[PDB]
RNA sequence: AGCGUGUGCCUACCCUACGCCGGCAGGCGCGGGUAACCCGUUGAACCCCAUUCGUGAUGGGGAUCGGGGAUUGCAAUUAUUCCCCAUGAACGAGGAAUUCCCAGUAAGUGCGGGUCAUAAGCUUGCGUUGAUUAAGUCCCUGCCCUUUGUACACACCGCCCGU
């Protein structure tokens, strides 16, 4: 129960800071694009015990987790689990992560804006997008 | 203020647990967590280890509450 | 021609496919037990139908 | 730089049949195509093809007007001028290759964006 | 657990057991019920017993958005509804003011009926767990009586005086 001599209080994974005091399953959800389900299935695929903290892992385990996370399709992770199934531009299934997600959302908004679809116009104006009523709600953030 | 509790035992805290906890007359993961600046999970693990070693009696076990006591 | 266009819109479901059997009104319709009456006509004819107020 | 729809460029899209295009589309478009198109959509497609055939080699085709706001933009429509009814006026839209899979009604807005005035006496 | 519904003049639209396929929404077969007969011994939810977390806007909360899949429809875009990954906002018990309630009651928790091609954050009912406080008063609010005053009777939202 004593802390190991080599313990990582802070980890640097994918330009993200991971708190080594949290359990490994929930520690890696700090990466944008990874949730509880995806983190749990990745760790179950890596054959890593879920009863240890993030800082207790060795470098081999960390790099294995990163490699499995980058390429889910290689490690029998199903397509329906992925969050970027059937890309519009290239048609490839994948899981998009911290910065890639940030620019992929930007490209998805730019596509709608340039083509002048109604949803893109709503995004440009700053209004609701999924057909909600705006008369009485959503006042916060407006003058 | 913020409450920063240890998640893994240190030398001083492990010595405190091994020396003073078995004499508290009322041992509870919340009590050990509050006195030793420890998280609840580490306190539960330490109390289970002490119970396994036989240094502490168990009075009642429940999911909400576990109660320990010093040996007679 | 006109024969095709007139009344062409399908009316197999919805409020436009049902009406009261007494006054031909489409609002407040009662379909339970196949009554097919609006609430006002039902309140007018309840005693004749056989519905009694006990509570 | 070259346009590709899910890894397929425009020429192959034009060569593909409807069954091949069903797998490229999304669930709603696939279901719509599986249920089939009716007479009016075929008439609109025929009119668009007729208009595009008669265009001069360097000029745009003549605008074809329609009320069909639920028509799915097929790859054969790219490069045609369609006036879409919005309830009051026919708005002119040129089909771009990036419009494949959307409806026509998404590109002719049905309301005027709100610019607010001073609130009246009845507001508290 | 309990109250109930279920294949319809026009009228298209019922409740579903069992086997297989799919990870899920679902899809295929093949049967029962016009009903104390079938769904159904209605294996409901809170609740109970264990596991993990540990005062951190946190594994609390789930708003807003991206990408996919499926069902109802003639038609789903201004997202019908449903499913899966991802994103993860305010909110740490709420000012002046104000509502309802006296026992199987208040509150917690689910389930039926109405609307219903698609369908409940509403309503109308049903159970399950189950209390604190009180057996008084006219202080507030309101409404009744009796006495009393009136120049009011379109009845104080009245009548009426002087610049
Ligand atoms: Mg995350
Ligand atoms: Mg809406
Ligand atoms: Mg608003
Ligand atoms: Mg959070
Ligand atoms: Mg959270
Ligand atoms: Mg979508
Ligand atoms: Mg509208
Ligand atoms: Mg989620
Ligand atoms: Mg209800
Ligand atoms: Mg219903
Ligand atoms: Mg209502
Ligand atoms: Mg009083
Ligand atoms: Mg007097
Ligand atoms: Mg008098
Ligand atoms: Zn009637």
């Amino acid at each position: 129960l004593v802390i190991p001599e080599k313990f990582q209080h802070i980890l640097r994974v994918l330009n993200t800071n991971i708190d080594g005091r949290r359990k490994i399953a929930f520690a890696i959800t700090a990466i944008k694009g990874v949730g509880r389900r995806y983190a749990h299935v990745v760790l179950r695929k890596a054959d890593i015990d879920l009863t240890k903290r993030a800082g207790e892992l060795t470098e081999d385990e960390v790099e294995r987790v990163i490699t499995i996370m980058q390429n889910p399709r290689q490690y029998k992770i199903p397509d329906w689990f992925l969050n970027r199934q059937k890309d519009v531009k290239d048609g490839k299934y994948s899981q998009v992560l911290a910065n890639g997600l940030d620019n992929k959302l930007r490209e998805d908004l730019e596509r709608l804006k340039k083509i002048r679809a109604h949803r893109g116009l709503r995004h440009f104006w700053g209004l609701r997008v999924r057909g909600q009523h705006t008369k009485t709600t959503g006042r916060r953030g407006r003058t | 203020d913020k409450l920063n509790n240890l998640v893994l035992f240190d030398k001083a805290t492990y010595d405190k647990l091994c020396k003073e906890v078995p004499n508290y007359k009322l041992i509870t993961p919340a009590v050990v967590s509050e006195r030793l600046k420890i998280r609840g999970s580490l306190a539960r693990a330490a109390l289970q280890e002490l119970l396994s070693k036989g240094l502490i009696k168990l009075v009642s076990k429940h999911r909400a509450q576990v109660i320990y006591t010093r040996n007679t | 021609g006109h024969q095709q266009l007139y009344w062409s819109h399908p009316r197999k479901f919805g409020q436009g496919s049902r009406s009261c059997r007494v006054c031909s009104n489409r609002h407040g319709l009662i379909r339970k037990y196949g009554l097919n009456m609006c609430r006002q006509c039902f309140r007018q004819y309840a005693k004749d139908i056989g519905f009694i107020k006990l509570d | 730089r070259k346009f590709t729809y899910r890894g397929v460029d425009l020429d192959q899209l034009l060569d593909m049949s409807y069954e091949q295009l069903m797998q490229l589309y999304s669930a709603r478009q696939r279901r719509r195509l599986n249920r089939g198109l009716r007479r009016k959509q075929h008439s609109l497609l025929k009119r668009l093809r007729k208009a595009k055939k008669e265009a001069p080699p360097m000029e745009k085709p003549e605008v074809v007007k329609t009320h069909l706001r639920d028509m799915i933009i097929l790859p054969e429509m790219v490069g045609s001028m369609v006036g879409v009814y919005n309830g009051k006026t026919f708005n002119q839209v040129e089909i771009k290759p990036e419009m494949i899979g959307h409806y026509l009604g998404e590109f002719s807005i049905t309301y005027k964006p709100v610019k607010h005035g001073r609130p009246g006496i009845g507001a508290t």
